């Protein structure tokens, strides 16, 4: 992610960056799947409308998840205050001969 | 095949025995040293060609260069060395 | 032509996927195997069966080839047929050239072939016949090993005592016979 | 560049499957001798 | 790979195949590649009991592994050497299964009961075959039986997989390799498949086929493969230098007699030289060895003459040189044998019963001996084979030394040739080659029976035909090269090299 | 007399070069209006 | 064989994939300079 | 007959130096039976890179394949140095 946290009040949202790379170093072409997700202390509340398929050049992947979405996930900003996001990416090459599973939380 | 002799004499103008100077050789377009003679003219004394001079084989070996430790004022150093004709060509 | 493939799955989950085959003719992109009760073999291969100039110096030949394992001549005791494969219970009764396969004469060694070579050796019952194959047509493990009548297995009918003596089955009594002393002392040419 | 290979398992134990290539004009190749487990038709379970 | 020590028994299964795929081309050349092993075998010592059994269709047992001959190379090598390739042309099959079959009851144990120690028996399977067999079934199976008669492979912690190395040679133009592979030994880091390729250059092959472990103290031993750099071919030979004040750099040569000594001439040092002054260097490296001190022969003396008129005086010119670090023989560091030693009395291949003067009779016979120095032509050690004038011509020979540099006011030959010198060089009855300076101290070595024995040691020569930095040209007839005999300093080699553990015959 | 020096630093191949001297009327060398001087040269890798 | 390529009987594949190797021991014993010792290892990459 | 020419020389030259390495092939090659995987898998392809090169009398070539057996030869010879 951009930012090491977020800002309630951002505008912009949570954007986070897809890399992937072979184990070699080279460069990876395939698609990814990230969907995100909303922590407290030790359950987890996926965001279903926050899942996403961004294309995957140049070994790179841009994906964004909306503050709009985002409170939408729940039913009082200031109260997420304190929880954590969590990141499920999911690359599959342009062969679909392999599979990564990827996952930044807190 | 031709195989011709080339002599070198030199003398220094000057009242003292010039001490380390160069000779830079160039052979005719189709010509090499003879490996025998270079090692000949090398491993004697005031005289000095570098290794890697020696290893070229008569295929890349236009250029020479022989390190002389000193040349004479009074009369004249001369050396010779035979070279051998590899290539053929007109003019 | 390699049979296509096709996999269905969901992002989160590799482990419940489905994947079907497609051929313009096999099945449905399932391979061509001869099984039997949890024993499957690669069946994907080629057949194997009008009398041109069979010689004593054609026979002699084909049977010193490298492959060329075992020699016998043996008769067909019992003839059991499956709706996916038939076979022959032959017993020898003489071993021509031993092969990888210990077997004192007089045993039984089980042969085997597809339901569609039925029409190559009507292998009737009782009756003597000359074959040979490859070590690479074995089936099982020792001792309880099974023949493979194969695209490289040779099947000729061997005539009985009593009809060497008609004047058509002569020109091959003879280079039958012939064939015998020329292997059991003799050997191969190379 | 993927290639596809349609293939199917006789014998059970720690089988191997090897695969190699060579380009034209240019002097290289590589070819992979892998192995992979071969298990017959079973589940886990552990009945008490 | 295949132990190589006398410590153990050993067993080679020599089988050859005489079918028409072979052809007479290959099959003669089959027996070379045997005959040419058994000798590189025995040359080590070794005493394995060999079987040779020749097959086509039906095996024919020429040797076999229980008789009391099946010891004798000489004996076997007569065998093999005999065995004509059309003993069976009737029957051209390739059965193979039936040869190794054969060699299954070699080692096969008379029933109910295991020899004396025969586990601690390695076996060794020699099959010269194409791959191509006809006849018979998967001579596989066959390997898979003595697989278990030797227990081998059927243990956790004692595999035994050291007494079984099956090796394949494959003859004949157009060859199954596929077949071949799966006969022949699958050991790591070995090599068990040899191709018709393979036979020219003898030498290479022979060496993976084979590992010294405990004959890397053999003496004399050399390797003669083509991969092998100029101490592969002499192990014993060492360069040693002197560097003193005014003295630019003396150039001398010595053998390594010993694991702590290194025998050179007495007439490259001096009393004035000391210990870090004088760098010995043994094999490649350029990694100089410090010295511990120099045991110049108590009768030498340069100036012994100092009346008669013989300005050098080169009578027991001999040296040990005890180095200050004990040495770890490799295939470039090998010591060299001695005259009147246990090395040199198996080296020779003779009886325990080898006396002192029955190895001076088979090394320096009264004759013209074939012999050999090393020298360094360009930093590459290059043979030299000269002759050894022992005979008749030895007065000839040594009476030629009134042309040397100051020697030409002497009273008597006799006086600067002493019994204590071999000659060599000159035109008769061949053209030798000549000793120049930076060999002096030089080896004088006696090829016999694959092994390296030292006779002598190079002293001085007449003409130094050797100018500098070149030798040959216009070498005159009485250029002559006397070396130090190391029998007649035998009591002096027998003093010094007395706690080196050779052996030395009290006699 | 004029040098020209050709460098290869290609990592194993050495070059078969085919070096000429342009003809000018300004200077008179062995290369005319209707003559090339041209030599064919070889240079070792990693040298010049 | 004649084609600008290598057989099959050429071509000797890689069959060495350890998941984790070099699972070795060494002691620096070696001439101290600056109380930093140094050796060399000549380890064996895999496949 | 006097002399050779301009491609004459230089690419007969590199032919017989190629050749030269190609004759000790099998030696090399033999030499490889007690190292590693590594050598033998480099030099059995490395071998061809060179007869291919000589056959086609092709300066490029016999050059690329010169210095491929080249280097081989020369690894092989320090793989052996330690093990004596
Ligand atoms: C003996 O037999 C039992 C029964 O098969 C085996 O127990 C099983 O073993 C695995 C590993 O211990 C258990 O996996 C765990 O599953 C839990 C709980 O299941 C979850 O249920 C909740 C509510 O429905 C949801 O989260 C999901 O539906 C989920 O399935 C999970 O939380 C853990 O992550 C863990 O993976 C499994 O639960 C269990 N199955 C049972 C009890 O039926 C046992 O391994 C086996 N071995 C022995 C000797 O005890
Ligand atoms: C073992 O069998 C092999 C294979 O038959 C024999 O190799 C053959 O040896 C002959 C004689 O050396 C070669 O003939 C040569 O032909 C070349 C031209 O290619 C020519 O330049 C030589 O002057 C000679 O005439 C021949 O190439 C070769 N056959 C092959 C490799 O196919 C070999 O002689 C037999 N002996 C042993 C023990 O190697
Ligand atoms: C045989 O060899 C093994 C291994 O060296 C040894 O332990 C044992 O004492 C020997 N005796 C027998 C016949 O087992
Ligand atoms: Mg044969």
């Amino acid at each position: 992610p951009t930012e090491k946290f977020y800002y309630i009040y951002n505008e912009k949202g949570l954007e986070v960056t897809i890399t992937a790379r072979f184990l070699y170093g080279k460069k990876v072409e395939g698609t990814a799947f990230v969907i995100f997700g909303i922590q407290d202390g030790e359950q987890r509340i996926s965001l279903p409308e926050s899942l996403k398929r961004i294309p995957i050049e140049d070994g790179s992947g841009e994906v964004v998840l909306s503050r709009k979405v985002l409170l939408d996930g729940v039913q009082r900003a200031e109260d997420l205050v304190g929880k954590s996001l969590y990141v499920s990416a999911t690359v599959i090459l342009h062969s679909g001969s392999d599979m990564v599973q990827a996952e930044r939380s807190g | 095949k031709n195989t011709m002799i080339l002599e070198i004499c030199t003398r220094y103008r000057g009242d003292q025995d010039a001490t380390m100077s160069i000779l830079d050789i160039s052979m005719m377009t189709g010509f090499a040293p003879d490996t025998d003679d270079l090692k000949q003219l090398a491993n004697g004394v005031d005289r000095y060609i570098s290794k890697y001079e020696l290893d070229k084989a008569f295929s890349d070996r236009n250029t020479l260069i022989i390190y002389l430790d000193k040349v004479s004022h009074s009369e004249d150093d001369c050396l010779a060395f035979k070279v051998h004709q590899y290539f053929n060509v007109e003019l | 032509i390699q049979p296509g493939a096709v996999k269905v799955y969901a992002y989160y989950n590799l482990e419940e996927s489905c994947t079907r085959f497609y051929h313009p003719e096999k099945e449905d992109g399932k391979l061509n195997k001869l099984c039997r009760d949890e024993l499957c073999r690669c069946a994907e291969e080629n057949c194997f069966i009008s009398d041109d100039k069979v010689t004593l110096e054609e026979r002699l030949d084909k049977a010193c080839e490298p492959g060329v394992d075992y020699v016998y001549k043996t008769r067909l005791v019992k003839v059991q047929l499956s709706n996916d494969f038939d076979e022959y219970i032959m017993a020898i009764e003489q071993t021509i050239k031993s092969g990888s396969d210990e077997v004192q004469v007089g045993q039984q060694r089980t042969f085997i072939s597809p339901i569609k070579c039925r029409e190559a050796l009507k292998l009737e019952e009782k009756k003597h016949y000359l074959m040979w194959g490859l070590s690479s047509d074995f089936w099982g493990e020792k001792p309880n090993l099974s023949y493979i009548i194969g695209k490289d297995t040779w099947v000729e009918h061997w005539p009985e005592e009593d009809e060497c003596q008609d004047e058509e089955n002569q020109k091959q009594c003879q280079d039958l016979g012939a064939f015998t002393e020329s292997m059991v002392v003799f050997g191969c040419p190379n | 560049l993927s290639v596809p290979y349609v293939i199917v398992p006789l014998k059970t134990g720690l089988q191997e499957v090897e695969v190699k290539a060579a380009v034209y004009h240019h002097f290289i190749s590589d070819g992979v001798r892998k192995s992979l487990k071969v298990v017959p038709e079973g589940i886990r379970m552990n009945k008490t | 790979k295949i132990v190589l020590d006398p410590s153990g028994s050993m067993n080679i299964y020599l089988v050859l195949d005489g079918s028409d795929s072979i052809g007479a081309s290959n099959f003669t050349g089959a027996k070379k590649c045997l005959v040419n092993l058994i000798e590189k075998v025995a040359s080590y010592g070794v005493k394995p009991r060999y079987g040779l059994v020749t097959y086509a269709t039906y095996p024919k047992i020429w040797v076999k592994v229980s008789e009391a001959d099946s010891s004798n190379a000489d004996w076997v090598t007569k065998q093999l050497n005999e065995i004509n390739y059309e003993d069976h042309k009737l029957k051209s099959g390739t059965n193979t299964k039936k040869a190794l079959q054969a060699v299954y009851s070699m080692m096969s144990w008379p029933d109910d009961v295991p020899p004396e120690g025969w586990n601690r028996t390695r076996h060794v399977i020699i099959l010269m075959t194409d791959g191509l067999h006809n006849m018979g079934g998967d001579p596989i199976t066959v390997i898979d039986e003595i697989r278990d008669l030797l227990y081998i492979g059927k243990d956790r912690k004692n595999p035994r997989e050291d007494y079984l190395d099956v090796y394949v040679f494959g003859v004949g133009p157009l060859v199954n390799q596929v077949n071949i592979n799966a006969l022949a030994s699958k050991k790591d880091n070995e090599q068990h498949v040899f191709k018709v390729k393979d036979m020219e250059n003898l030498e290479d092959v022979f060496y993976q086929m084979i590992d010294e472990s405990q004959s890397l103290s053999l003496c004399g031993m050399v390797w003669e493969h083509r991969k092998g750099t100029d101490y592969h071919k002499q192990p014993w030979q060492a360069k040693i230098s002197v560097i003193r004040p005014s003295k630019g750099h003396e150039s001398c040569m010595g053998a390594v007699v010993s694991e702590y000594f290194v025998l050179t001439a007495a007439h490259c040092f001096t009393v004035d030289d000391k210990e870090h002054s004088i760098k010995v260097s043994v094999g490649g490296e350029k990694r100089d060895l410090e010295i511990e001190v120099v045991l110049f022969h108590p009768n030498y003396n340069i100036n012994g003459k100092k009346e008669a008129g013989i300005p050098e005086f080169y009578d027991y010119d001999v040296a040990l040189i005890k180095l200050k670090n004990k040495l770890k023989y490799g295939q470039t560091i090998r010591p060299i044998c001695l005259p009147c030693t246990e090395g040199t009395t198996r080296a020779l291949r003779l009886p325990p019963t080898t006396t002192c003067q029955q190895q001076k009779e088979e090394l320096l016979p009264a004759q013209d001996i074939k012999a050999l120095f090393v020298s360094e032509e360009e930093k590459k050690l290059t043979r030299k084979e000269v002759y050894i004038k022992n005979g008749d011509k030895k007065g000839s020979c040594e009476r030629d030394a009134q042309y040397a540099p100051g020697y030409d006011k002497v009273k008597d030959i006799s006086e600067v040739v002493t019994p204590r010198f071999l000659c060599t060089g000159g035109v008769s009855p061949y053209a030798d080659p000549n000793t120049c300076r930076g060999d002096s101290g030089g080896p004088l070595i006696v090829h016999k029976r694959s092994r390296f024995i030292q006779v002598g040691v190079i002293s001085w020569g007449v003409v130094d035909v050797c100018k500098n930095q070149k030798r040959q040209k216009q070498v005159p007839a009485h250029a002559r090269d006397f070396h130090i005999n190391l029998f007649q300093v035998l009591p002096w080699l027998k003093e010094k090299l007395q706690d080196e553990d050779l052996g030395f015959l009290a006699a | 007399e004029i040098r020209a020096v050709l460098y290869n630093y290609r990592q194993n191949q050495e070059l078969k070069v085919r070096v000429e001297l342009l003809h000018n009327p300004a200077f008179c060398s062995l290369a005319t209006t209707k003559r090339r001087h041209q030599q064919t040269v070889t240079i070792p890798p990693k040298s010049s | 064989l004649d084609e600008d390529i290598i057989a099959e009987e050429n071509i000797v594949s890689r069959s060495e994939f350890p998941e984790s190797w070099l699972w070795n021991v060494e002691d620096l014993k070696e001439p101290p300079k600056n109380g930093i010792s140094t050796k060399l290892m000549n380890i064996f990459l895999k496949d | 007959t006097s002399l050779p020419t301009s491609n004459e020389y230089q690419n007969e030259k590199l032919a017989n130096e190629l050749k030269s390495l190609l004759d000790e092939l099998n030696v090399n090659e033999l030499a490889t039976g007690s190292l590693n995987t590594y050598y033998k898998r480099t030099i059995k392809i490395s071998g061809q890179k060179a007869m291919y090169a000589l056959k086609s009398k092709d300066f490029k070539k016999m050059s690329e394949a010169k210095y491929q057996l080249q280097k081989i030869y020369n690894e092989i010879d320090e793989a052996l140095k330690s093990k004596y």
